[PDB]
């Protein structure tokens, strides 16, 4: 159903997003870590 | 010229995590206005059904 | 002073665009805010909608 | 009615959101192009 | 040494509050993305008892 | 109930998102006045 397809879409991009964010504060650490060597 | 240059090789290294920390942010974005698209047709659809309820009520 | 004119012209360049994706990217977030305002109120009238419909029932 | 000023609304807000994330995105490659000449 | 330690405290200024912006940023994302998950629970939770008007036609 | 408490919740993340803009904003024109010191 057109129901559960939307389903299926907004649980991958649940899960994209939270890669994405905790790649964003990984490389903001790196680059702060870095500038205070 | 050790010192320098890996002083050199550590601001490029800021300057690159800064350009990866922007791609990764307006890609964030750009997923989360996905969803909102999804949102907004589940929430169309949703009311197209409660008005022919209301239609058969 | 060509030379260095040239590549301080660029990285005040490169300071000046990351301003601007910044800018960009605080009102790309403000955008989605307001689109999910307006989803979560086409959420509650629908939500008082079907409260009705449950109690017409 | 008011149904069909959110919807209009949203419409609006679709394309802005399109133009601003273009922008961010034109804007960050200038400035990667720039610091790698 | 006065005038180039004041500009390195500036350009050492600038680069901090760059990464203050972008913590706001990915914190700002992060908020929205909370606010998607509950009017994603609101619109499952309203479809639901759409359903079951639809049965009890 | 169940409804209230996501009204309950939207409503704080609303406030949380309106001062983290602030702050974004603000830490962005404190950068751009320094750099243009």
């Amino acid at each position: 159903t057109q129901w559960d397809d939307w389903v299926d879409k907004m649980e991958n991009l649940n899960h994209d997003i939270l890669t994405t964010l905790h790649t964003a504060r990984n490389n903001l650490e790196q680059s702060m870590i870095t500038f205070n060597t | 010229s050790t010192e320098n240059l890996y002083f050199q090789s550590n601001a490029d290294s800021v300057q690159n995590h800064t350009f990866e920390v922007e791609n990764n942010t307006i890609n964030g974005l750009e997923l989360t206005e996905e969803q909102v698209h999804i949102l907004y047709a589940m929430v169309l659809q949703t009311h197209a059904d409660v008005q022919l309820l209301k239609e058969q009520q």
